[PDB]
């Protein structure tokens, strides 16, 4: 079964993070986790423009 | 999507013949996007249907 | 000829090892693993899906009763009620007023796709890591599958390999998983037997193929309202779809190290945790003759730019005098600068410059020829951009080499004060003695 | 910048400048059909209305 694909963020480049802007045509899931030993993560679903630091 | 389903026919005397039950029927697609109809430009996931044979 | 080295556990990093073997020239192996795959070994406790509640046609006994009877069906009822009159349709289909008795009964089955839609509930045990490694050393490119413990060798190009266990026993897996499609769950499930209603587990079954379909699911038997032929009944609904909206979050989305989970040979796949000890057993053939490699004299190092950035941000140009034409082996003997090249192309001009990459302020290591070798002394300066989509080439070492900037001061500062302690002692000492006489 | 009020502009009304940053970007066609797949960044006028 064919499924779209959500369209890329802008990303900004800060001191030790990242700040994307979303914008989903439909509710779309956005999660993120660090690559370490403690992996700080989060899952959530995104339905209209924001921005996520 | 809805909060009944109902079925009918038309009888030999042209009079409607219906049932009407309580179902729930809020389906949402594959993957991690809630989109509505199928794009023209995508990505193909495993699907489970019911064939026609 | 034996030697033995200890190549970190990272995805992409590219280690290089040198072996100095008297009497012949060095060599340096270049190694460098491709993907790595961690499995633990599962034993099936049970197997769980979603219910079908069957429901027969109603026994109706005009005129007359009927009894129970138990039967062997999972989560079974059966019920008589004694005083009814159906009024089936376009009558009563009864004579009888109070002398008709209804025969109701329901029993708990096995959903029509179990086989296709069903979690599994495992135990997991001592895990086997196997790697896949490619070896680049004098004209030789191969890429091998190893088991990453020592019991298993692999030869490439006349040597042997062998890829010792690694250095810690870490898994992601707890002693209890459940595997649902693409996805893993840390998860305590009920023993066998032992399922409630509406929860995951309310029916097991040891095997997709079984016919034992253990049952609780609180299913209850009503009376019929007067006048109408039914079965009316009281069902808790099915735990596997409120497991299927309540299972948390999976495996895939918090997993140290970056592991990646993946399909039905449970893994977890590119975790960056731990040391590979190597021990290799080179063949005299892949050597070199001292009387066939140039022969290096007075080597000098010094660096023209360094940058302590992830890539390779520094630069050092080598001087020597050689005697012929040919090529060397290069290495860094710290793992405090990590250089990009295995061999140099040595010429009569003298010159020779090789990229390394480092995160100190100051680094201090030895370069070696062929031959010779060399002490590199460099001041380095930290990058401007904040963020790259690719990791360091380096080992974190930051602690900066003594000589360095940062360090001088903290040694002039302490002889100061080290000398004003001692003449402080001095004085006292031959005070304190004239006057004890 | 794409999405924010002022990806495009122009200096008058009948102008014909038209700065535009729209982060428009181009894929390749899937196979066995004619189309010109592409996305880009919504209008970020209608993300200031
Ligand atoms: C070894 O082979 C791989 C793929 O065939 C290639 O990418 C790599 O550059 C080769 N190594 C050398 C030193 O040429």
């Amino acid at each position: 079964c064919r499924v779209p694909m959500a369209r890329e963020p802008t990303v900004i480049h800060g001191k030790r993070e990242v700040t994307l802007h979303l914008h989903p045509d439909h509710p779309t899931l956005f999660s993120y986790r660090t690559l370490g030993e403690d992996p700080q993560y989060h899952e959530e679903w995104v339905t209209a423009a924001v921005e996520r630091t | 999507p809805g909060e009944f389903l109902q079925v009918s026919i038309q009888d030999t005397r042209n009079a409607v013949r219906a049932c009407r039950i309580q179902y729930h029927h809020d389906p949402q697609p594959v993957g991690r996007e809630k989109f509505t109809i199928r794009p023209h430009y995508g990505k193909e996931i495993p699907c489970t249907t019911y064939q026609q044979t | 000829y034996e030697h033995s080295t200890v190549m970190p556990n990272v995805v992409g990093f590219p280690y290089k090892a040198h072996i100095e073997r008297p009497g012949y020239s060095p060599l340096t192996l270049q190694m460098q693993v491709v993907e790595t795959s961690l499995e633990p070994t599962l034993n099936l406790e049970y197997i769980t899906c979603e219910y079908k509640t069957v429901v027969p046609s109603p026994y109706v006994k005009c005129c007359g009763a009927s009894e129970c009877s138990t039967k062997e069906k999972p989560d079974y009822q059966c019920k008589v009620y004694t005083g009814v009159y159906p009024f089936m349709w376009g009558g009563a289909y009864c004579f009888c007023d109070s002398e008709n008795t209804q025969l109701s009964e329901a029993y708990v089955d096995r959903s029509d796709v179990c086989r296709h839609d069903h979690a599994s509930a495992y135990k997991a045990h001592t895990a086997s890591l196997k790697a896949k490694v490619r070896v680049m050393y004098g004209n030789v490119n191969q890429t091998v599958d190893v088991y990453v413990n020592g019991d298993h060798a692999v030869t490439i190009g006349g040597t042997q390999f062998i890829f010792g266990p690694l250095s810690s026993a870490w898994t992601p897996f707890d002693n209890k998983i459940v595997v649902y499609k693409d996805e893993v769950f840390n998860q305590d499930f009920p023993p066998y037997g032992s399922g409630q209603p509406g929860r995951f587990g309310d029916i097991q079954s040891r095997t997709v193929e079984s016919n034992d379909l253990y049952a609780n699911t609180a299913l209850k038997l009503a009376r019929p309202s007067p006048g109408m032929v039914h079965v009316p009944y009281t069902q808790t609904p099915s735990g596997f779809k409120y497991w299927l909206k309540e299972k948390g979050t999976a495996l895939n989305t918090k997993a140290p190290f970056g592991c990646q989970i993946k399909t039905n040979p449970v893994r977890a796949m590119n975790c960056a945790v731990g040391n590979i000890p190597v021990s290799m057993n080179l063949p005299d053939s892949a050597f070199t003759r001292i009387v066939e490699a140039p022969t290096i004299i007075d080597l000098t190092c010094t660096v023209a730019t360094c940058t302590h950035s992830s890539d390779f941000g520094g630069v050092l140009t080598l001087t020597y005098k050689t005697d012929k034409n040919g090529d060397c082996s290069v290495h860094s003997h710290s793992n405090v600068a990590t250089l990009q090249e295995a061999t140099a192309k040595v010429k009569t001009a003298g010159k020779v410059t090789l990229h390394f990459s480092t995160a100190s302020a100051s680094p201090s290591f030895v370069v070696s020829l062929c031959s010779a070798r060399a002490t590199c002394s460099a001041s380095c300066e930290p990058p401007k951009d904040h963020i790259v989509p690719y990791a360091a080439s380096h080992s974190n070492v930051v602690f900066p080499d003594m000589s360095g900037t940062a360090l001088s001061w903290v040694q002039k500062i302490s002889g100061g004060l080290g000398a004003f302690a001692i003449g402080a002692i001095l004085v006292l000492v031959v005070v304190t003695c004239i006057g004890l006489r």
